[PDB]
């Protein structure tokens, strides 16, 4: 990271930091990196968080020095569309399903950012565009 | 399946059936005769010789050999005719289906077994046979492991002792008394009352004779006694021309000359001491249990009263201390051939035949050494 | 027999 | 490989037979495996074993048990516990066995529409269901012409009664009607109360196989039903261990005494006879004999036998229980006789209607014959015993014979009978603590069906490879023959044993000893008890077995003396006597021989027949509805030679699946490289990629046939790609969630 760039991102740090100690929580660590660009696992932030228990994760604050390391690590297209042909064969996926999947498998997310995810991408069938979809999310 | 045929020659009448039931289906004298008198009818169907109960019916005319005597196979010729006269005529078998089981007296000659064996696998094809004492199958008859085996048929007697299955047989006696030459004898005394029976026929009336009429004396001496002080004792019988012969101490003196073989003049002791001194021939620990089982074989114990002559003259020579018991089951003149019945149906005994691969690999002297 | 008896 | 971090495997529990885990960290080869559970354990891998890996959760509540991937006692127990409780579905196939769990509850599953739904399908069709198995029976039938067997095993209380029932009602349902079903139905009291026993297991366990042939005319429709019998254990009637009782029908019996007709009887109390005193057991819970007594005497009124019979019946039963008191008085080591005017004696010469004089001979004398000549002798106190419970046998064998030939009077109809579908209630393989010449015979009987079992589905198989084009020598078979042979070849147990009977002072002991010196090294399936003189083991298709020779030569001695039966027969009081007896080597055989004549007429009737299978599993030892004990489940698959049936299919190719099946299953599987517009191949391609060798797997005609491993291995891949997927999806949805966020954080 250059300088432009580290300015840059503790100016994103510092507008995430909601007590003006110019610090933030380790569970918002993940959060700042993926506003920041970065796309890693929740295991990706733990392992470069040092898989922190639930009470320091939630209550120890980090300032932007100590978080930089951290994106450093975590930042040191062909196998998204396969993953989402998975799910496919007239190139749609059935809402139901799709919620399903993302609520149940993997990482879990909750039904509510699901549905804000989904809002207005799917159609009167009920079927999403996976192409357009991904192509949307990572624009 | 195929079940042994069971035969014993003994002397004086053969005895043969199927072995696995109670009695034997053929039963008749191992006699041959031949007719001696000038024929003179043209066509009767006059024959070479008559087996059996064939025999009997014709003995007038006929002279009456018997093979066996004193349990020696003495003619070979004639005794191939009794045993094919009972497997096609007695038993209507064919003896190639059905494997044989032979019976015979303990030290008799070696060659009677190898000529009974070789006549057995060469003229009739039996396909396995065994030979068996017959003092051991009367154990089997009744029942025992255990017991001191007094046998006696026509020709020979013999005493063997057996504990728990181990025969012993230092210890068998035998003896040439028994059954024809009390006959012999009851001819002799006959004559002394003026009846005269020379023929081989009447050899056979005499026999008849004597298991009709004769009885073993609990005392000789007292019941001599009685009979010449008495006519009490005195009994008659009807000869089958119907003359009519009336018979007194004789009918229990003939007997007797089991006890006192003397009267026929033998050097030996009667089968009371014969019997006493096979147990003395026993080691000290097992006599008990040959005192407590005393089993009598073949006809010739069929005497009314031998039991408690024995069971009384015994027990007067035996230490005083001891049970002496007699076993003299009714059924005792076949015992020989129910026990012989019984083993032929046992499992473990299908594997005691010679086969008739193993005599032609070893000829007949395999019989020594595989039969007891 | 052989010897001894007769038969 | 195998196992991985967050597997699932099965550990032993001493409550629940099985326990599920997840694998806290993978395998390393070596000793010790870390383990969570349902919570957190160490766990050794050494006496090499591994502990039973299991299956993928869309195989398990499948309809067939062998479309598991892995097959084992915990999966099957699994498959079976899930869907009892869950489903509430009480059948399942196993192969071609069908398994039958007792709910102990009504279903409506039996109404008249799902019995014409049924109709006419083939099995693979439709939900597991009884009505399958009678279906196929009907169907193979009616195709090829050859009569059909459907036999029904397990512990009686299982449910092979209501299984028959069901059947029957099946065939009256669908070919029309002659109103067969309720007269056999209501047979079944007057069969159980001659043929059912107390047992220290159980109750009302049938001691005998009952079959029952359904006709059929020209037009496949009910001419009526006949009923035949086998394997009577007989010795059940003179002696019984602890906690056994005689069949029911004695007790019933001594229960009517007080009624006005049966005073006649003079009967005693149920304990003061010694044939039903000895086992120690009179009253039983929950049951009123003297009232199964009326449905017993319905039963017989029902099916047309007139109280002019009952009464001949009850006063022969009379006869046998009076005939158990005789006693002997030895007046000699070799001969007995009966003490002056013996009071049961008597009472037993005045219901039969012989004088007493000749019964007191003919029992202490045994009479021979020669052809011109007969001799009568006595005999020891031991044979008059064992002669005096040979004739109670063989009265009470010949009553039951002819109270089912008067049931066949009442159930045959007139029409010649076209064909006939058949139905065998039988006993299953059985142990207990201490095990005898009953569970001897009820084991081999056992063996012999287990063969025809084995065959039968060998013999489908090789039909069913050469369907799908594949070479047979894949096909493997197993055989109970080396055991068969050592029970029963010359020099077997039962020869032996046989043997010691006509032996002089034979015995247990001697007995032993004879197995011993003919087997103990020489066969490998018999085995000498370590520190005991008087048992021996058998290494049965099942499980291996400990028998205790203690009994035996007292239970297989059978003799009948002609003079005993032939004062019998002559018998005027009473019409019933010389008719059971009217009718000379077989009243000389002994009982393990009139056992193994009998099971081989049964397995004539049976091998002429083609089979169908049902296995019955008593889920609870307390008849709770729908609960479930895997303790006993685990005993009775056993017991009904499933998990050997599982042990036998597992070797081999014990999974199929259909190439579109397949394929709709696991397009998720494979790229657009390597799809084809043949499927078929396109299948042999991804399978030539993603398992390494063709020994685990076979393609034929229509069907794949894999390795029992191989599936779940394939569901391991595919479901890890499929999280893997999902993974990289929803945390680019939330990065642009977060990215969202940012901007309103920015506002
Ligand atoms: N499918 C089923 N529906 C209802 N009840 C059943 C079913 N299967 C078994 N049962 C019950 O199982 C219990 C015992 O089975 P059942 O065979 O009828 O006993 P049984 O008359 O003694 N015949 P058995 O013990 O096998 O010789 C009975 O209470 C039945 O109601
Ligand atoms: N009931 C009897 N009483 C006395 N002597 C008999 C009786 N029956 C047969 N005998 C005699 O015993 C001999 C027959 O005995 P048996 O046992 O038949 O001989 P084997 O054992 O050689 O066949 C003959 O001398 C015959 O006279
Ligand atoms: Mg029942
Ligand atoms: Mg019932």
């Amino acid at each position: 990271f250059n300088k432009d760039q580290l300015e840059e991102f503790k100016e994103a740090f510092e507008l995430f930091d909601r007590v003006g100690d110019g610090k933030i929580l380790y569970s918002q660590c993940g959060d700042v990196m993926r506003a920041l660009g970065q796309n890693p696992t929740n295991a990706e932030v733990l392992k470069v968080l040092g898989n922190p228990k639930s009470d320091e994760l939630k209550s120890r604050r980090v300032d932007f020095e100590t978080f930089l390391p951290m994106l450093q690590a975590v930042a040191k297209y062909e196998d998204y569309l396969e993953g989402f042909r998975v799910f496919d064969g007239n190139g749609k996926v059935m809402g139901a399903e799709l919620r399903h999947v993302l609520t149940t498998l993997g990482e879990k997310m909750t039904e509510e950012e699901v549905e804000t995810v989904l809002a207005g991408h799917e159609d009167s069938n009920g079927c999403i565009n996976y192409e357009a979809f991904l192509k949307h999310i990572l624009s | 399946e195929t079940t042994a045929l069971v035969c014993d020659n003994g002397s004086g009448l053969v005895k043969a059936g199927f072995a696995g039931d109670d009695a034997p289906r053929a039963v008749f004298p191992s006699i041959v005769g031949r007719p001696r008198h000038q024929g003179v009818m043209v066509g009767m169907g006059q024959k070479d010789s008559y087996v059996g109960d064939e025999a009997q019916s014709k003995r007038g005319i006929l002279t009456l050999k018997y093979p066996i005597e004193h349990g020696i196979i003495t003619n070979w010729d004639d005794m191939e005719k009794i045993w094919h006269h009972t497997f096609y005529n007695e038993l209507r078998v064919a003896p190639e289906e059905h494997p044989t089981l032979l019976t015979e007296a303990p030290l008799n000659p070696k060659a009677n077994r190898e000529k009974m064996t070789q006549i057995m696998f060469e003229t009739f094809n039996v396909p396995a046979m065994y030979v068996a004492i017959q003092a051991v199958l009367s154990l089997y008859a009744s029942g025992r492991t255990t017991g001191i085996v007094l046998d006696s048929g026509d020709g020979v007697t013999h005493n063997v002792p057996i504990y728990e299955g181990y025969a012993l047989p230092h210890a068998i006696m035998r003896l040439d008394l028994a059954g024809r030459d009390l006959t012999d004898y009851l001819m002799k005394i006959l004559t002394e009352r003026g009846y005269s029976f020379v023929t081989t026929a009447e050899r056979e009336i005499v026999r008849d004779i004597k298991e009709k009429l004769c009885y073993v004396a609990l005392d000789f001496e007292n019941e001599m006694a009685t009979a010449a002080s008495s006519s009490s004792l005195e009994k008659s019988y009807e000869l089958p021309d119907g003359q009519v012969i009336t018979i007194g101490n004789e009918r229990f003196r003939c007997p007797e000359t089991l006890f006192q073989p003397s009267f026929i003049g033998m050097e030996s002791a009667g089968i009371h001491e014969t019997t006493y001194n096979s147990i003395m021939k026993c080691d000290i620990d097992i006599r008990k249990d040959l005192y407590a089982n005393n089993v009598m074989s073949g006809g010739t114990t069929m005497y009314p009263g031998i039991a408690d002559r024995m069971q009384k003259e015994i027990t007067a020579l035996a230490p005083s201390t001891m049970k002496i018991k007699i076993i003299a089951p009714p059924e005792r003149k076949y015992s020989v051939w129910i026990g012989g019945s019984i083993l032929a149906s046992l499992s473990t005994f299908q594997q005691m035949w010679i086969t008739k691969q193993e005599y032609d690999e070893a000829g007949p002297s395999i019989v020594h050494r595989k039969c007891f | 027999w052989x010897a001894x008896c007769p038969a | 490989e195998l196992y991985t971090k967050y597997a699932r495997v099965w550990i032993p529990d001493p409550e629940e037979v099985w326990k599920s885990a997840e694998l806290l960290k993978d395998y390393k080869p070596d000793k010790v495996l870390q383990l969570r559970l349902e919570k957190d354990l160490e766990y050794c891998l050494d006496p090499k074993e591994l502990p039973p890996l299991r299956n993928p959760d869309i195989l398990v509540g499948e309809n067939d048990l062998t479309a598991l991937s892995y097959l084992h006692e915990p999966a099957v127990l699994h498959n079976l516990k899930v869907r009892f409780i869950d489903s509430k579905l009480i059948y399942t196939y196993c192969g071609i066995v069908l398994v039958a769990i007792n709910p102990y509850e009504q279903l409506p599953i039996y109404g008249e529409d799902i019995i014409n739904a049924y109709s006419g399908q083939n099995m693979g069709d439709m939900d597991p269901h009884i009505f399958a198995v009678a279906e196929e029976a009907y169907k193979q039938m009616a195709r090829d012409e050859r009569n059909q067997s459907i036999i029904v095993s397990g512990e009686s209380g299982a449910g092979k009664t209501v299984s028959a029932k069901y059947a029957m009602r099946y065939f009256a349902t669908v070919s029309g009607s002659a109103n067969v079903e309720e007269k056999v139905l209501a047979s079944n009291p007057i069969m159980e109360s001659i043929g059912n026993a107390k047992t220290t297991r159980n109750d009302n366990s049938s001691r005998f196989g009952k079959y029952i042939e359904i006709g059929f005319d020209k037009r496949y429709r009910i001419i009526g039903a006949n009923m035949r019998t086998y394997l009577l254990e007989k010795s059940r009637v003179v002696f019984q261990a602890e906690e056994e009782r005689n069949y029911h029908i004695f007790y019933q019996l001594c229960a009517s005494a007080a009624l006005p007709e049966f005073k006649t009887l003079r009967l005693g109390n149920a304990n003061y006879f010694h044939y039903t005193k000895q086992g120690g057991s009179p009253v039983i819970d929950g049951i009123d004999d003297a009232k199964e007594m009326v449905n017993t005497r319905q039963a017989c009124t029902l099916l047309g036998i007139s109280d002019s019979y009952q009464m001949g019946i009850f006063r022969i039963l009379a006869g046998i229980l009076h005939l158990g008191n005789v006693e002997f008085a030895s007046r000699d080591s070799d001969s007995c006789a009966i003490p002056p005017k013996h009071d049961p004696l008597t009472i037993f010469c005045d219901l039969m209607g012989v004088d007493y004089e000749e019964m007191a001979h003919w029992l202490c004398h045994r009479k021979l014959a020669t052809a011109t000549e007969t001799y009568i002798k006595p005999i020891s106190k031991l044979h008059a015993i064992n002669a005096r419970d040979a004739l109670a046998k063989h009265i009470y064998a010949n009553l039951f014979n002819w109270i089912v030939d008067h049931v066949n009077k009442a159930l045959h109809s007139t029409v010649k009978q076209h064909s006939f579908i058949g139905v065998l209630d039988i006993y299953g393989f059985e142990t207990f603590e201490i095990n005898s010449f009953e569970q001897f015979c009820i084991n081999y009987a056992n063996e012999k069906l287990q063969q025809q079992f084995n065959m039968h589905v060998f013999k489908l198989e090789q039909e069913e490879y050469m369907k799908e084009q594949i070479p047979w020598t894949l096909i493997d078979f197993y055989d109970n023959q080396p055991c068969i042979n050592l029970i029963e070849a010359k020099m077997g147990v039962l020869d032996l044993l046989d043997e010691e009977c006509k032996m002089p002072k034979g015995s247990d002991d001697t007995w032993a000893q004879k197995l011993y010196n003919t087997h103990l090294n020489k066969c490998a399936l018999f085995e000498k008890p370590r520190l005991s003189n008087k048992a021996f083991i058998i290494k049965h298709f099942a499980d291996k077995v400990e028998y205790q020779c203690e009994g035996f030569l007292e239970k297989n001695k059978d003799t009948v003396y002609e003079e005993q039966i032939k004062v019998l027969k002559s018998s005027k009081k009473f019409k019933l006597l010389p008719e059971l007896f009217q009718d000379s080597k077989e009243h000389k055989k002994t009982v393990g021989h009139q056992f193994r004549n009998s099971l081989h007429l049964l397995m004539e009737t049976l091998n002429a027949t083609t089979p169908h299978y049902v296995r019955c599993i008593k889920p609870n030892d307390f008849k709770f509805p729908f609960t479930f004990d895997e303790k006993r489940a685990v005993q009775q698959l056993r017991a009904c030679g499933v998990l050997e049936t599982i042990r036998i299919s597992a070797a081999g190719f014990p999974s199929r699946w259909t190439y579109q099946e397949f394929f709709s299953r696991y397009r998720v599987l494979m790229k657009q490289k390597d799809v084809l517009s043949d499927r078929k191949q396109t299948c042999k391609n991804v399978l030539e990629k993603l398992i390494l060798d063709k020994d685990k797997y076979q393609f034929g005609k229509t069907k794949i046939f894999f390795r029992a491993g191989q599936v779940a291995y394939l569901e391991k891949i595919r479901a890890d790609k499929l999280r893997a997927a999902c993974i990289r999806i929803q945390k680019t949805i939330r990065g642009w969630l977060m990215r969202k966020k940012y901007m309103r954080m920015r506002r």
